[PDB]
């Protein structure tokens, strides 16, 4: 989980298309590879909005804490017992 | 030896194999000493008398077991090829099994594996052609002090000498059915040379019990 | 006291261990067995938990842990859930052969040791996992069992005190980890047996998802003895936390391999020459001893002198006491190729679960077939010792930990005969 400690802020992909010579991926957009790293949101928010880029946000998604017990794979009368091993 | 099974045309999921009705009521005996609801808990047992009606076991040995205890048939596979009694494939009639581990390397069982060997003219894995023998190389088999010992099928023979262990295969070759003893002098387990303990009468009841009881 | 050893015959508890006597239930009953078996199960839990705590026993499976300590985790309220007793047969050890000596010529004191501890610790039924190979000892035990429920010893109002209990077999099916008490118990559930990771220990999640102890042969059929001869009957034999009789197989180089129930402190020398004949050749013909069972690191004859044979004085002899199981290893021992039969044998049983025994056991096998031929060179000897410092303690049971003690007490006591096996081979191969 260490590639999702940090915000990120990329561009909308444009277009890729073949080299006729090579059959290499030619583009024509200058901030295609230009991803930038931000501690927080509202950093990423601010240098957005500082350059007069359109944005949009996703909400970091956390994990939500799932309950863990060794014990209940090897219950009485619960339907979480492992057929094995 | 191997833990993949193949379709041969003798084991496949349409080999005929099915429980005697004698063997229904057994199998009837071995799931009521489990709980209500923990039926599984019969593979192990099941299982192993699949191995008693016909030797080995076949895949529909494993899936009728799967299937008359309502238990996925991986989960008998496992069980199947995790224990190394499970004959998953067909053994000779005898099936003996040399202990060859130090309490009993150290007490010679090399000759006595040699000796099978140079008898039955086979070597450890291979079934002699009449398939009555299958000698095998096992592990401790917990008769240490009877050092060296075979198993045959159900028995121990015990305090082996390769004579002793000749003339066992002998009267296995012309019916007959030994005595699962050790072949030296002694009975079970004392002092080769007379008893070093236990020769006082047994006590009997009430003696040395404390009061308040 | 201060010496110990030389037990006399009255205080023996496993009389009739050579089957010289009727197994059966009428001479059993003719041998203190089954008397006043009610008065022991009337007497409550909290008495019988006191009496085996006061007596001192120790695990006889192997690792000694304090016996009425272990059953006192059972002493607690139902939660809904049924209470097992579970008895450990199986007896994988190379150099045990003592519980069949107790299943095959004393059952009935297992089944009253069943009833008694089961009573001890609330439980309802007895689920003796019994050795898959020990086919004899298992109807033997069941035509016991038969005698117990016709007699009305165990079953419905079992003895006549109003307790219910029954007592099952189940048969293994070939596996030496299936002796872990974890393990055991998903054998007994119909699985394959992989050891359980601990925490829940089996008095908390057990068989079946049950409170359940699972307990030795041993500590479980000596239990009715010490309930009738007192705690402190028990307790005034062998040193202090090291309280008792012990069962003892002096298998390998001696004049006559035996079993024999002897005071728990007894010397090791004392042990050999008095009822196994001596080692073969003469005292001086002494090379080793593997004090317990495979498991325990092997001592050599400068330790075999004055050791005791009991748990704390082989702990300070930096092995263990283990299962009592002697195997004696004279100086005619390729000392090697016997060590490296007993990491075959850990790798041959071995149930695969987790990382450190599965692929170290096999790796330290392959590197002791090495050392017997001497295939190698003296700086894969302290490699070896610190693969076994990663396989001990890292594992889930202590299968890892028992493959990796032979290879440290052989590595401790012979690394100079690993040399010169190594430098040999090196110039008649070069
Ligand atoms: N008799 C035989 O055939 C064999 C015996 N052994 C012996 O087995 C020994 C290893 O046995 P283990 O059970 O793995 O060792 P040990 O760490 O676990 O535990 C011994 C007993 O004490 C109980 N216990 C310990 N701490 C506890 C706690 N905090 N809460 C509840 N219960 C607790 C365990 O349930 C277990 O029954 C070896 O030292 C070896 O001598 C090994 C192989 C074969
Ligand atoms: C690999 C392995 C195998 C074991 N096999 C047995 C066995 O066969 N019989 C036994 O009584 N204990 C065996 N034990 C010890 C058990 O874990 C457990 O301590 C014992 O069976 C019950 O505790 P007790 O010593 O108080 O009776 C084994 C332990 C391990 C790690
Ligand atoms: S260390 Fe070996 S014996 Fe134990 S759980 Fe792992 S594979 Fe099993
Ligand atoms: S070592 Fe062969 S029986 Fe235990």
């Amino acid at each position: 989980v260490n590639n999702t400690k940090k915000w990120k802020m990329e561009f909308d992909t444009r277009e890729r298309w073949e080299n006729p010579l090579m059959g290499w991926a030619s583009t024509a957009d200058p901030l295609s590879n230009l991803v930038l790293t931000f501690s927080t949101k509202e950093d990423a928010i601010a240098f957005a909005e500082k350059n007069g880029w359109s944005y949009d946000v996703e909400e970091r998604k956390v994990p939500k804490p799932k309950s863990k017990s060794y014990g209940a794979n090897f219950s009485w009368n619960k339907r979480t017992r492992v057929s094995t091993k | 030896a191997l833990f993949v099974h193949r379709d041969t045309p003798k084991n496949n999921p349409e080999t005929p194999f099915d429980f005697t009705p004698e063997n229904y009521k057994r199998i009837e005996a071995i799931v009521k000493n489990y709980p209500e609801g923990h039926k599984a808990a019969a593979v192990l047992p099941v299982l192993d008398l699949a191995q008693r009606q016909n030797g080995w076991l076949p895949i529909s040995a494993m899936n009728k077991v799967a299937e008359i205890l309502q238990v996925p048939p991986m989960r008998v596979y496992e069980v199947a090829t995790f224990y190394t009694m499970y004959n998953r494939k067909p053994v000779g009639k005898y099936h003996i099994q040399v202990c060859t581990t130090t309490p009993c390397m150290l007490r010679n069982s090399d000759s006595i594996l040699e000796a099978i060997q140079k008898k039955l003219g086979i070597k450890v894995g291979e079934t002699t052609p009449d398939k009555l023998f299958t000698l095998i190389e096992v592990e401790c088999l917990g008769a240490c002090v009877n050092a060296p010992m075979v198993q045959i099928n159900d028995n121990y023979y015990e305090d082996l000498t390769p004579k002793d262990i000749e003339e066992i295969i002998d009267e296995l070759k012309a019916g007959k059915i030994p005595k699962p003893g050790p072949r030296s002098g002694r009975f079970s387990c004392e002092p080769a040379g007379g008893l070093t303990s236990l020769t006082e009468p047994p006590k009997g009841p009430g003696f040395g019990v404390q009061a308040g009881l | 006291k201060t010496s110990f050893g030389s037990l006399k015959d009255e205080d023996r508890i496993f009389t009739n261990l050579y089957g010289r006597h009727d197994w059966r239930l009428k001479g059993a009953q003719s041998r203190g067995d089954w008397y006043k078996t009610k008065e022991i199960l009337l007497k409550g839990p909290d008495w019988i938990l006191g009496e085996v705590k006061t007596s001192g026993l120790r695990g006889r499976g192997g690792a000694g842990f304090p016996t009425g300590l272990k059953w006192s985790f059972m002493n607690k309220p139902s939660d809904g859930r049924p209470k097992y007793l579970v008895v450990n047969a199986d007896e994988g050890e190379p150099g045990t052969c003592k519980d069949r000596e107790i299943i095959r010529h004393d059952p009935h004191k297992l089944v009253e040791g069943c009833l008694v501890g089961g009573r001890a610790m609330g439980a309802r039924a007895a689920y003796i996992y019994i050795r898959g190979e020990f086919y004899n000892e298992a109807s033997n035990l069941q035509v016991a069992i038969r005698e117990a429920y016709e007699a009305g010893l165990i079953g419905k109002n079992a003895c006549g005190s109003g307790y219910d209990f029954d007592v099952f077999v189940v048969r293994g099916a070939g596996a030496y980890i299936c002796g872990e008490e974890t393990a055991l118990i998903e054998s007994i559930e119909g699985k394959q047996g992989k050891p359980r990771l601990k925490p829940p220990f089996p008095a908390d999640v057990g068989v079946f998802g049950c409170p359940t102890t699972v307990a030795n042969v041993e500590t479980v059929a000596v239990s009715p003895t010490i309930c009738r001869r007192g705690g402190a009957w028990f307790a005034s034999f062998g040193r202090e936390r090291n309280s008792g009789t012990k069962l003892f197989n002096i298998s390998g180089h001696v004049n006559n391999p035996c079993t024999v129930e002897e005071e728990m402190s007894v010397p090791l020398k004392e042990l050999i020459e008095k009822h196994a004949g001596g080692v073969t050749g003469g005292w001086d013909n002494l090379l080793a001893v593997i004090p317990g069972g495979s498991s325990t690191p092997l001592i050599p004859k400068s330790v075999c002198e004055t050791v005791l044979m009991d748990f704390d004085a082989l702990i300070q002899a930096q092995t263990g006491l283990g299962t009592a199981a002697v195997i004696v290893m004279d100086r005619s021992t390729d000392i090697v190729k016997a060590i490296a039969r007993l990491i075959e044998f850990y790798k041959h049983e071995s149930c695969g679960q987790c990382t450190p025994c599965r692929e170290g056991v096999d790796w330290m096998n392959k590197v002791m077939a090495r050392f017997v031929r001497g295939d190698a060179r003296p700086a894969e000897i302290d490699s070896l010792w610190e693969i076994s410092k990663q396989i001990e303690g890292h594992t889930i049971c202590a299968l890892g930990d028992g493959a990796a003690w032979p290879v440290q007490g052989l590595i401790r006591h012979f690394r100079p005969e690993l040399e010169e096996r190594m430098q040999r081979f090196a110039q008649q191969h070069q």
